[PDB]
Order: structure tokens, then C-alpha cells, then sequence
RNA sequence: AGUGAUCUAGAAAGAGAUCCACCUAUCAUGUUG
């Protein structure tokens, strides 16, 4: 009764609804297969990331942790972003049923904290809330995005690998001392199910509207088709694009941004996707929103970093000078490699700073106090950067 | 608060059956199930489009207990009668499709459609739109 | 350590705690018969014949060939007591 | 109709050479007919 495939990197088994024992709902990740003739839906298709794609992520988080054994923990955590994005991006739904991937990420995201801790000579979770990693950049924090907080499915392995169990237990993923639950990524990309079916609308809207605009001889606003503007597939803001005078005789760009793999030795994770061509396909900005309220808002964030002792009047000037600093100007010098690798000492200093309050916290496991030469400060721990 | 807490319950989970593992292992009190369920709605009203998600949770809070499914019959009785007019057409798109989709599996019984009084008086723009929408999943679901 | 086959083989290795929380979500007479018939009336028959072969046989008074003679002579009378029944009814 | 399942935790000495998610871009012309 099921017909199985492989493609793009997506695994699809489809079983036709007629063939089931029972038609039962299903939650993102089980395509409606519609049939055009009846417009009735008359098939399923289940989807899973294949194994070879899931191989590919931990490779390219293992990549980032063998390049990054100098690199500043902002660099690190931006890398991990980047991963992270390109994987749920692309495959969408299709992560929901795969649970080999969640633990992989798990695991990734533990590793990329884990370079940060061991950076700072301290794995001692006290000492590292979940706001020092996952607070915005904006903040002082890493700005990491979290899609390992989440609950992993368990069942008994033995019915698992002979039929479909269901979902029976929950084994836990990240986990931190604090009683804040951290949003997950996924919650804020569109599944590709639904872009589509949206997609169908807003183009067939678009369409009547177009005929309608020549047929009274106008030509369409811009704010004619406001609040489709992003939606659709391509985006209906691809309509306006600023070079499509141009961009008209681009052709086979898809295989040729594929085919850079071969020719250059730094790609771009998105090969699959031409802003120019598709529009800006997912928007994270709703992400930071729910991060800072998750971690308990600004004031909470705040009373774990240095904020109190800067006598700044108010958290809205917080304006980190993001763009000029010693090592900037120092970057185009000539150096030695010593005196290159070196230069990343200084922002690692900085938020090992914003962040001391909760770095060199008294609660810790374990920890004989070593008094800070010439000052009253007693050092929990060894902590170089601090 | 409350609310906040509920939303990031959401927000937090993967998939419908972790989210509704965790609503559930919140013990809330039946006079606040409507109000989660109103905040379940208000969630999935703000996305961009319709998901499984929000259905496949609902579902499982429905079968746990009867307290549930009852809250879920008076917050569509409560969206049709009182809420629509404040529901813009994507909002609208969403929730005919949502509640579309939990009548088609009988969460919600079809008697739910006995408040719909299709009339040029007791109906508006608002609720003749989100009935198109609803039939519409269920011809999509069921067939003719 | 799984218990009743859930958790993990050891939390070592796996980055969590290993803690699991079981899901609150998951929850006309076919001819065959009128021949038992027809062979269940021809067996009464029988079974009378075999009685009075047991009562006279019990009474030991009688030679088996005596018996079997007596027997015999039920048999054909009660047969055709039954022959003209099933005439009669057939008719 | 709501029980259970909870890794982690630091010291010394060496090492380290970088690159791609990411703030929505139509007439207005004086008069002569
Ligand atoms: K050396």
C-alpha cells in the first residue's frame, strides 16, 4: 500500500487514503496529496529528512567546531545560527518525524555552547543561564536560536522499528536549572505544505486582479496588493523587484547556484534559494520577540549582567558600538599569526564582562575562592577572560 | 501572565503532541480551560496561515477530557456568535479552516452548526465569510 | 537504563538529562439439514430396537439368536410404522 | 482526570591564522476654436 521515494533530499512515503485502515489526522509533516479532478484529498504523504541530509547537518556543525577553535563566541554562536536556519528552512515539516535529527541537534547545540563554556575554562551550568546564550545580540548575549529545547519523542525502540508507535513517552532535550521555557525555531517558519496551498491563493487572486487592472485599463498599486506582498512562492513582492528589468534574462540560475560547489571553495548554505528570484522566504524576527519575553523580559536579562554597575541611566541607550573597536583597527596591521589569532581576545573580553555577575556567581558546584590581585573580588573559579 | 505562560507553551513545542503533553500537564483549572482555549485560537490567529499544529493539539486536549471538549464547544459558539466582527478576512481564512477541520473528524459535533442562521439578518459579511471558509475544509476533508 | 523498553541505554553521551515523562496527549432447509432429520427419525427407530435388546439381554433369559430375532421384528414393524407416516405426510 | 523515569559541574602545561540568513524602492497645457 505505500509508495516510497527519496528526492532532494526529502524522504516521502505516500499511501493512498483508500488503503488505510483508518483516516486519522495528522500534524506538519503529513502531506495532503488533493486529488485536482474531485479537489478532494485522497492520499497521504509522510516525510522524514533522509539519513544522508541529517549526516550533512552534524558534518557542517562539526566543521564549525574544528574551524572556530580561535574564533570569538559571537562568531561561533552567528555560525550555529546560520546551520541551524539553513536546516529548518529547507526541510520544514519534514524535521517533525525525525527523531535521529533531533537528537543530532540536541547534540549540536550542546557542543556549540560547550565551545563557548570551555572558552571560558567552565562547563558549570549555574553559571551559564540560558540568557547568556540565547539573549539577542542587542543585549550582550550570543543571540543563539534554539531548536533543542524541545521534547524528543520516545517509544519502545522494539515496536518502533516494526510499526508506527505514535508518540507514548517524552525524553528530555536541553535543560536548565531556571524554569523558562525557550521558544523553538520551528514555531516561526511556515511550513512548506502551507506556503504552497497560500501560495495557490494569493497567485490566483493576483491573477483576477490582473485582469481586472487591464480591463479598466489601470495599472496595479504597489498597496493594491498589500498583505500578500509576502506571501506566495514566489513572493508577490518579486512582481517589483528592483532590477527585473535585468533579472528577465537570468536563466538557469537554480543549477548554477548549485553548481558553485564545485567552484568555490566557501558557498552559501542557501543554494537552493535566489533572493532575487523567490523573495525573502521565512522572517525570524518574531523569534527575538518571544526570546526576550521567554527569558523573562529585559529586566530579568539584565539583572545578570553588569548593567547595574555601569550607572547607564536607561537600557534603551544601550547601543553597542557593533561596528569600531581596538581589534578593528588593528585587523589590517602587520602582525604576526600570534598577534592575529590574539585579536579575538578582546570582544571574548568584553562579554565575559557584560555577563560576569552570572559568570562569577556564588552558587556554584564546586569552586575554592581565589582573591583578585590588589581588589576585594573573589574569583569563584579560574576564569582567564574574566 | 497567563497568557504568556500559555504562548510560550506553544511556542516551545515542536509538535501538537508536546504542546498538548505540556497545556495538559498544567492541571488548569476548569473555569481557565475556556480562557486557554480562547489563547490557542488567539495563537494560530496570528500566524500567517492555517497549521496542523494547532488542530493536532486541540484533538488531544479534546479526547484527554470532557472539561475540554466542552470549552471548545462554547469558544466556537463564543467565535461565531461574538468574535468574528473583530476578525479580518486572513483571520478568518484561518479559523473556518481550523474549526472546518476539527468538525470534519467529529472533535466538534456537526451540532455546533446549529448556531449558523444564514439570513440577510442574523448573519454578517464577518460570519458568512468564515462559513464559506469552513465548508469549504469539509467538502476538502470528507467530499460531497 | 530503559524501563518497560522507554528511555534511553544511558544519559552519558546523549547531552540530556535522560527524563522521561510518558505522553498525556497519546490515549429452503439446505438438503444437509433435512438428511440429520431424516437420519435423526430413522435412528429412533433404531434406538428402540437396541432398548429392547438391552431390557432382554438384562433379563438373560433369552438366546442372543432369540434376541436378535425379537430385535429384528421390531425393527420391520416399527419401520413400516414409519414407512407409512412419511407416506402419509409426504401425501 | 492529570503518579512515576532528572547527564552535567576543574586544574596545570602545550595548542589556535580568515570568509555568506537577516530591516516593504498616471494626465494638473497659456491662447488662438
Ligand atoms: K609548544
Amino acid at each position: 500500500p505505500n509508495l516510497l521515494f527519496s528526492m532532494c533530499g526529502f524522504e516521502v512515503r505516500i499511501l493512498p487514503r483508500q488503503r488505510m485502515e483508518e483516516v486519522v489526522s495528522n500534524d506538519e509533516g503529513v502531506w495532503d496529496l488533493v486529488d485536482e479532478r474531485t479537489k478532494q484529498r485522497t492520499a497521504k504523504a509522510y516525510l522524514k529528512v533522509s539519513e544522508e541530509e541529517i549526516k550533512k547537518f552534524d558534518s557542517r556543525i562539526r566543521g564549525i567546531l574544528m574551524a572556530s577553535g580561535s574564533t570569538t563566541f559571537t562568531k561561533v554562536a552567528a555560525k550555529w545560527n546560520t546551520s541551524l536556519i539553513s536546516l529548518f528552512t529547507y526541510f520544514r515539516e519534514a524535521i517533525v518525524a525525525t527523531e535521529p535529527l533531533l537528537d543530532i541537534l540536541v547534540k549540536g547545540e550542546t557542543r556549540i555552547q560547550n565551545r563557548v563554556k570551555l572558552g571560558l575554562n567552565s562547563k558549570m551550568p549555574t553559571r551559564f543561564p540560558p540568557a547568556v546564550f540565547y539573549t539577542p545580540k542587542e543585549l550582550g548575549g550570543l543571540g543563539m536560536i534554539s531548536a533543542s529545547h524541545i521534547l524528543i519523542p520516545a517509544s519502545d525502540l522494539s515496536w518502533s522499528k516494526q510499526t508506527d508507535t505514535g508518540i507514548t513517552h517524552f525524553r528530555a532535550g536541553m535543560t536548565h536549572e531556571d524554569e523558562k521555557l525557550i521558544p523553538t525555531i520551528f514555531r516561526y517558519i511556515t511550513t512548506w505544505e502551507n506556503e504552497f496551498l497560500d501560495s495557490q491563493r494569493v497567485w490566483a487572486e493576483y491573477a483576477t486582479k490582473r485582469q481586472e487592472a487591464i480591463q479598466q485599463n489601470r495599472r496595479l498599486a504597489f498597496e493594491e496588493l498589500e498583505g500578500s506582498w509576502d506571501r506566495g512562492i514566489p513572493r508577490i513582492s518579486t512582481l517589483f523587484q528592483r532590477d527585473r528589468h535585468t533579472l528577465a534574462y537570468d536563466r538557469g540560475h537554480r543549477i548554477r547556484r548549485e553548481f558553485k560547489q564545485y567552484s568555490l571553495e566557501r558557498n552559501s548554505p542557501f543554494w537552493w534559494t535566489n533572493s532575487h528570484h523567490d523573495g525573502k522566504l521565512w522572517n525570524l524576527n518574531a523569534y527575538r520577540t518571544d526570546v526576550i519575553q521567554a527569558l523573562g523580559g529585559i529586566e530579568t536579562i539584565l539583572e545578570h549582567t553588569l548593567f547595574k554597575g555601569t550607572g547607564f541611566n536607561s537600557w534603551e541607550g544601550l547601543f553597542w558600538e557593533k561596528a569600531s573597536g581596538f581589534e578593528d583597527s588593528m585587523q589590517f596591521k602587520k602582525l604576526t599569526h600570534a598577534q592575529r589569532t590574539g585579536l579575538s581576545q578582546i570582544p571574548n573580553r568584553r562579554f565575559t564582562l557584560w555577563w560576569s555577575p552570572t559568570i562569577n556567581r556564588a552558587n556554584v558546584y564546586v569552586g575554592f575562592l581565589v582573591q583578585l590581585d590588589l581588589t576585594g573580588i573573589f574569583l569563584h573559579g579560574k576564569i582567564p577572560t574574566l | 501572565e497567563f497568557k504568556k505562560k500559555i504562548y510560550l507553551v506553544l511556542k516551545s513545542s515542536l509538535s501538537g503532541d508536546e504542546a498538548a503533553h505540556k497545556l495538559l500537564k498544567l492541571k488548569i483549572a476548569n473555569n481557565l480551560k475556556k480562557s486557554v482555549v480562547d489563547i490557542i485560537i488567539k495563537s494560530s490567529l496570528q500566524e500567517s496561515t492555517f497549521s496542523k499544529f494547532y488542530s493536532i493539539l486541540s484533538e488531544r486536549m479534546i479526547t484527554f477530557h470532557r472539561s475540554w471538549q466542552t470549552a471548545y464547544n462554547e469558544t466556537f459558539e463564543q467565535n461565531y456568535t461574538q468574535d468574528i466582527e473583530d476578525y479580518e478576512t486572513d483571520q478568518l481564512r484561518i479559523l473556518g479552516k481550523f474549526w472546518g477541520h476539527l468538525i470534519s473528524y467529529e472533535f466538534l459535533p456537526m451540532d455546533c452548526l446549529k448556531i449558523i442562521k444564514l439570513t440577510e439578518e442574523e448573519s454578517c459579511p464577518q460570519g458568512r465569510i468564515f462559513i464559506k471558509f469552513l465548508f469549504q475544509e469539509l467538502v476538502n476533508e470528507l467530499g460531497l | 537504563m530503559s524501563y518497560n523498553g522507554i528511555g534511553l541505554k544511558s544519559a552519558k553521551g546523549s547531552s540530556t538529562s535522560g527524563h522521561v515523562q510518558r505522553s498525556l496527549a497519546s490515549n429452503r432447509p439446505l438438503a444437509v439439514q433435512k438428511q440429520i432429520e431424516t437420519h435423526m427419525e430413522k435412528r429412533e427407530i433404531e434406538v428402540q430396537v437396541s432398548e429392547l435388546r438391552d431390557r432382554l439381554e438384562e433379563e438373560e433369559t433369552l438366546s442372543e439368536e432369540q434376541i436378535d430375532k425379537k430385535c429384528e421384528a421390531l425393527r420391520a414393524k416399527l419401520t413400516n410404522e414409519w414407512q407409512e407416516q412419511q407416506r402419509m405426510s409426504s401425501l
